[PDB]
């Protein structure tokens, strides 16, 4: 990584008597100093690790007995969009989310959990059948934007998308959406129209990738760290702004450092914003996200 | 007085081609047609009111350079954003509309053209009217980064809302129609109509090369299966006054 | 065609003094006594003549400003499934059937009117929003089946028809559904699944092709006649079963040979069967229809 | 006392057979399993009810020769007809049911089958109770012509009726599942499961030649979005117990 370059250079002096220990102790403190207190290009590198916990690592962790479910009753089973039904402290909920994978050969069977249009289909088919049983729907958002081309297209990837934004608008039933990796634009927010949305410090959420907007803005792709910290597209950044409910701390190093430390963290975020909507009846509920996002926005009249 | 075609280079007299309603009299190519000649184009003498007539943008993620590209567009255009709305009747049926302008800042969907949209459709919504919606942009304007986003499920909720009491949305996708645009509200009309040439996608070439490294057309669209009508501008008034009166609320 | 033959016969020598004039009257009651007195297959190859009127033939005869509407939102427009909406003595209504083809060049256009799985959902959308608008459905039947084959199948031809089924059955909107042509079993009772069922008097319905059934159970495909004549596929043969509500007069030698003054009649039944569904509310059609499938077969408890 | 597999052709002792749910030892195949058997293999011993036990077919269209045809198969299966229908327990937890059996005239969908699938359902709907199908079948009866055609609607109708209380249907399909019965209920499940190899589609071969002179794997119907789940029968119980357990009116 571009940003442990000081650490590397500590550690290489130390594997070559006195010094060693007063070193492993700098080590130490320098270690925390760097991962605690951490600059906006430092946490999209973070996020776009290969190893960054996915949406399947962390289910086992927080729901019981999950039954993956396939297919869009249409066309084909997206392998980047994966969902399924389980338990949640008693509760039967729906859970969906993209699916990055893991190692190099893996990330080619998912696409790099980039949805086709398929994708946001079979995560309708699910919540509408939650919403059907009245069951709570948790969303997982990991991805760089929908895949896009002519294939993606030409079978529909903005009426995906776009039909998706209505449909989670009226749900009836509580919606709670959650980032762990990257937030791609309406890719993201296909799977994103939640009562709640929740971010790990370090994931990110944007309209455009910052290499996207330094080679339109700054006619230089070459330059998308400076892009990324004018964008904005960090945990803190977003929480301000009031359009996300929380950010999850997240263990020194990176999420992928701990997983079960990382998932137990997401499970109490989880339970406390469901927790929340409670007071809300089936109507009630789609109004209340009706609410959040109808007020999103500024502007002068 | 005159703007030059830019499929076949034939220059013209604009005043005929303005009541040819901007088509290319040689080669049939739809010219751009500005808001407010959309909006007269379609909608009875004297009917029209306008919504919102004043809004300005700002700048929440302190974009630099952001408010004073806003005044080169307004100046330029004479809007004060990239959206005009309102009412208006057509052959005596109320509808409320809003017609977006790629001249403005390429038609990108911000915090203004959100809001101005959302009043609109909720206040259809109050009064059971139909809305109609002109799609013409490249995306979302970037200079509000996550808002603009964000402003693809403002609008949906408000869509949604008015669909929810029965009532007609038609989306009528201008050329070009793009991006969050095209993966919002341009794509869930009731009816969904557009015109011959027209360029309808989702990721650009620049985004999707840099983000991870003629199908487009309208007519490629309605083969496969998104456009209920690929509508010429001579049937467009005629069309939409059919349509109205087909879901007149008897 | 088969069964003219003996009128092949009768004008061959009148075309070669006193001969002439009885030969010219006695064509004209032998003719009628043909057409008059119809076997079922006779009925068979009537609805099979490639230039029986197609559903587009109909329309501008029945509804005033139709407008066809195109797509499922989802892959294609289909050819052989068209739609729109209309008006029908003033009221709105949605109008939606297989389109046949008129020539060869375009039967080829239009698949014969055999939908693909994006015909149904087609159909399905178009149904949809005129429950939305609570708009009247009328249908029209024409198709040897729903398109079959790998393609079809492996984009969910199955699922396509099968979901019809179950969304037509609670529709909260009148629909009156009528077989111009043949009524190819699933084909044709995917969007058939209707209030009031109507039938030309020279139309088929039945869950196989005689030619099928003839292969099949008669082991031996040269046997459709007496397939036919067993299956019990004619208007008549359907209505004394009360699957169909009504029959409607063919003009003398097939619907073919006067398209206006079959198309009036079509109106005529298309108005009094929507009659009959006034005093039904938006609850209680759907309860008709409900109560028309639901009371369909014969057993031995 | 012995039953052959018809993939590997080895010879195997029935006993250990039916304790394996007529799985294949050696190849893995998935031998049919008859109603009565399907139902054990998933229900809590000593709790299934069985509805309408005695309804027998009859003859609307006069078809020579199908009344005897019918007894030929009662005579060599043991069943009335070809669907067994009724209540039982999982592990607590009750649901009604319907094994589709393809011995009797190929699992063949006519009036009787229509009438207790109805029955169930209708049941089920009263007493707010998941229900479960196994299709086996060859499409519709054509004995019966048309009614076997209208039975596709008379089963959907209930189906509906049953979805819209809020109440799951599971649809589980055995090889092989086509025609009409695939086109009708076996495709609308809340949840659709199948087997490993089972052999599903909609017109066979000798259907579409006459008509209009491994793609239909389960595996493969997965892929192509059509399925929730391939289920090993080794699993068959757990999922189905997992599921009901999901779907328990709280
Ligand atoms: C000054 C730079 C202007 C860049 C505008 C641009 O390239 N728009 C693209 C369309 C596009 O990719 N729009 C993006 C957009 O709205 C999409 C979105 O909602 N989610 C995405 O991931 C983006 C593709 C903008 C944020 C850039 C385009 C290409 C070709 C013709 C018309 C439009
Ligand atoms: C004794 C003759 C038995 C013929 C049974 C048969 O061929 N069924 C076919 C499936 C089939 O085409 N079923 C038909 C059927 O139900 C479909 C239906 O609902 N609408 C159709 O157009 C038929 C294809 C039956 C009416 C024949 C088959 C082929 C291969 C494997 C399994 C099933
Ligand atoms: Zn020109
Ligand atoms: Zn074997």
């Amino acid at each position: 990584l571009d940003f442990e370059k000081p650490l590397f250079e500590i550690r290489n002096k130390i594997e070559s008597q006195e010094e060693i220990d007063m070193l492993e102790a700098s080590l130490e403190r320098e270690t925390k100093k760097i991962y605690t207190n951490l600059k906006p290009w430092d946490r999209v590198q973070i996020a776009r690790l290969q190893e960054r916990p996915t949406t399947l690592d962390y289910i086992p962790y927080i729901f019981d007995s999950f039954m993956e479910l396939h297919g869009d009753r249409n066309f084909r089973d997206d392998p980047a969009m994966i969902g399924g039904i389980g338990f949640l402290n008693g509760r039967a909920v729906t859970v969906i989310g993209q699916q990055r994978g893991k190692d190099t050969k893996d990330n080619i069977y998912r696409n790099f959990g980039m949805a086709h249009p398929e994708g946001y289909r079979k995560a309708l088919r699910l919540m509408k059948q939650a919403e059907k049983f009245n069951r709570p729907i948790f969303t997982f958002i990991d991805t760089k934007g929908a895949y896009p081309g002519k294939a993606a297209e030409e079978r529909g990837q903005s009426e995906s998308i776009a039909t998706n934004l209505i449909e989670m608008a009226s749900l009836k039933v509580p919606v709670i959406a959650i980032v762990i990796g990257e937030g791609g634009s309406g890719g993201a927010l296909g799977i994103g129209i939640a009562n709640k949305v929740l971010m790990l410090e370090n994931s990110t959420y944007s309209v455009i990738s910052p290499e996207g907007a330094a080679a339109l803005l700054w006619k230089d792709s070459n330059l998308a760290k400076i892009a990324a910290e004018t964008m904005k597209i960090t945990a803190h950044d977003i929480k301000q702004l009031g359009i996300i409910d929380d950010v999850i701390s997240e263990p020194l190093g990176g999420a992928h450092k701990d997983i079960e430390q990382q998932a137990l963290a997401i499970k109490s975020a989880f339970v406390a914003q469901l927790d929340s909507l409670e007071s809300l009846s089936r109507d009630e509920i789609a109004n209340d996200r009706f609410e959040k996002f109808r007020n999103i926005g500024s502007y002068i009249e | 007085i005159m703007t030059k075609c830019p499929k076949c280079k034939k220059i013209m007299y604009t005043k005929e081609l303005a009541e040819n309603l901007n088509v290319c009299f040689n080669c049939d190519h739809h010219i751009a047609l500005t808001a407010y000649k959309r909006i007269e184009a379609i909608s009875d003498e004297g009917s029209f009111t306008e919504f919102d007539k004043g809004m300005t943008s700002a700048n929440p993620l302190d974009f630099p350079s952001y408010l004073e590209k806003i005044e080169k567009d307004q100046q330029k255009t004479g809007l004060k954003e990239a959206v005009v709305t309102g009412t208006a009747q057509l052959d005596g049926m109320k509808f409320g509309v809003a017609v977006m302008d790629s001249r403005f800042r390429m038609g990108s969907m911000g915090s203004v053209i959100g809001e101005k949209i959302c009043r609109i459709i909720d206040y259809c919504t109050e009064n059971r009217l139909p809305f109609i919606l002109f799609s013409a942009s490249g995306g979302a304007r970037m200079q509000e980064g996550i808002i603009s986003l964000m402003q693809m499920g403002k609008t949906s909720v408000s869509l949604k809302r008015h669909s929810d009491a029965g009532l007609l949305y038609i989306s009528y996708l201008t050329h070009p129609t793009t991006g969050g645009v095209s993966a919002s509200f341009a794509s869930v009309g009731d009816i969904n109509l557009s015109e011959p040439k027209a360029l309808i996608g989702f990721a650009g070439r620049r985004v999707i090369e840099q983000t991870i490294n003629d199908f487009q057309t309208a007519e490629f669209l309605l083969e496969h299966g998104q456009l209920d009508k690929v509508v010429h501008r001579n049937d467009m008034r005629q069309t939409l006054s059919e349509i109205l009166k087909i879901h007149q609320e008897v």
